[PDB]
């Protein structure tokens, strides 16, 4: 909403104040041709100083959404969602969002009629396990990139209310200013959760007098 | 005592690249003289190609020529080409949506209802047929 | 017109046999790094 915050001068913080002051101040027709033009200093900033990483990075190689095969996608939805040390999924519903990835990646490389291949959402319990299960069901997606139709649909389940917002960007245009900012306080407290599991990466709000 | 779901086929347009085998099983159909025999800036090769026809493009056509009947990709294509389903990305009737719609109601088409909805169409409307004033201005 | 035509198509694995190991390698990994891109474009152009 453009209220103030009071955060320690984090990484991810003092990006999010370079954002404030170069991207999320221009008007609505100067944002789009912007990240258009700083695409790859914005993803390589979220990449090393953001609880948000960019999405579509595997190997630390940036990558698109487009540029990306199916297997790379749920092996990043499953690095950046499912906690190793504690050895379960950080959120059900993070949990049901992989699950109707993976689903969908079903249902584009059958050929007909089968039995759905993650019956249930508890066999992503092991998601290394399901992962190599489907994709060996489908090894045609392993070296595929996302169908622009999947891409639009993790868009758009990405976007899906009745769900935790993602721990990510998946797409730079007129919606980044809501998936760079909204759901930055839970980091604070789940480290865990974060790429190196790195406070620079989180915000925590702070008082600047009451830190003495 | 008190109160397994099934995944659907979805169209995945292939381009129908060639197949590149291995170099052992490609070197050992050609004869072993030819590695560096032929100029190959005088050897012409057709890289790419395609066509609009009665059956749409190369693919459909390919499709109807070969197994007399279109799969689901085929199908999917010739819907596109023909403007039957029409893709939506967004809100749609309040629940959103990201998939083929019927061009004219705007209603929600899955991949495995086009071929339901519309091989008679595509059928009847594909190929050698009588002629259509309104492809040929009345 | 009288316009008599006549073309000769010879399978592509034929070429392949008249160029080295290294330089068939290299052609098939920019052929699948080029056969995806073209597939991505294909799919965006297609639904867009």
């Amino acid at each position: 909403m453009g209220e103030p915050i009071h955060k320690i001068a984090t990484r991810g913080v003092m990006l999010w104040k370079e954002f404030d002051e170069t991207i999320f101040n221009l008007p609505k027709n100067k944002l789009v041709p912007t990240l258009e033009a700083k695409r790859d200093y914005i993803i390589s900033r979220l990449n090393a100083d953001f609880q948000k990483p960019w999405f579509a990075t595997v190997n630390g190689q940036a990558r698109d959404l487009a540029t990306m095969t199916y297997e790379e996608v749920a092996k990043r939805l499953v690095e950046l969602m499912f906690i190793r040390s504690t050895n379960s999924w950080f959120d059900v519903t993070w949990r049901t969002f992989t699950g109707d990835f993976l689903r969908r990646v079903e249902e584009r490389f059958t050929k007909s009629k089968t039995l759905s291949l993650i019956q249930s959402y508890s066999l992503l319990d092991k998601p290394d396990e399901a992962i190599e299960k489907v994709f060996n069901a489908y090894p045609a997606a392993r070296e595929q990139f996302l169908n622009a139709q999947d891409i639009d649909h993790f868009l758009s389940m990405c976007q899906n209310p009745m769900q935790k917002p993602v721990p990510f960007v998946p797409v730079l245009d007129r919606r980044f200013e809501i998936f760079f900012k909204k759901d930055s306080l839970w980091q604070s407290e789940h480290l865990e959760a974060v790429v190196d599991q790195d406070v620079q990466r989180t915000c925590i709000l702070h008082g600047p007098v009451a830190a003495q | 005592n008190g109160n397994q779901v099934e995944i659907q086929p979805r169209a995945n347009i292939q381009l129908d690249f060639p197949e590149l085998k291995p170099y052992k099983q490609v070197k050992q159909i050609a004869p072993a003289e030819l590695e560096g025999l032929l100029d190959l800036e005088r050897v012409i090769v057709v890289t790419g190609f395609a066509e609009v026809g009665p059956w749409g493009s190369a693919r459909t056509r390919w499709e109807m020529e070969a197994f007399g009947e279109f799969s689901l990709e085929g199908c999917v294509e010739m819907a596109w080409i023909m403007g039957f389903i029409s893709y939506h990305n967004g809100n749609l009737k309040g629940r959103p949506y990201t998939g083929w719609v019927d061009s004219k109601t705007k209603e929600p088409v899955d991949d495995k209802d086009v071929k339901a909805k519309y091989e008679t169409s595509i059928l009847e409307h594909s190929g050698i047929r009588l002629i259509e004033p309104e492809l040929f201005n009345g | 017109g009288q316009k008599g035509g006549q073309a000769i198509v010879v399978h592509p694995d034929y070429l392949y046999g008249a160029i080295t190991e290294d330089r068939y390698n290299e052609y098939v990994a920019k052929v699948s790094a080029r056969e995806k891109s073209a597939y991505k474009f294909f799919h965006n152009g297609m639904i867009y």
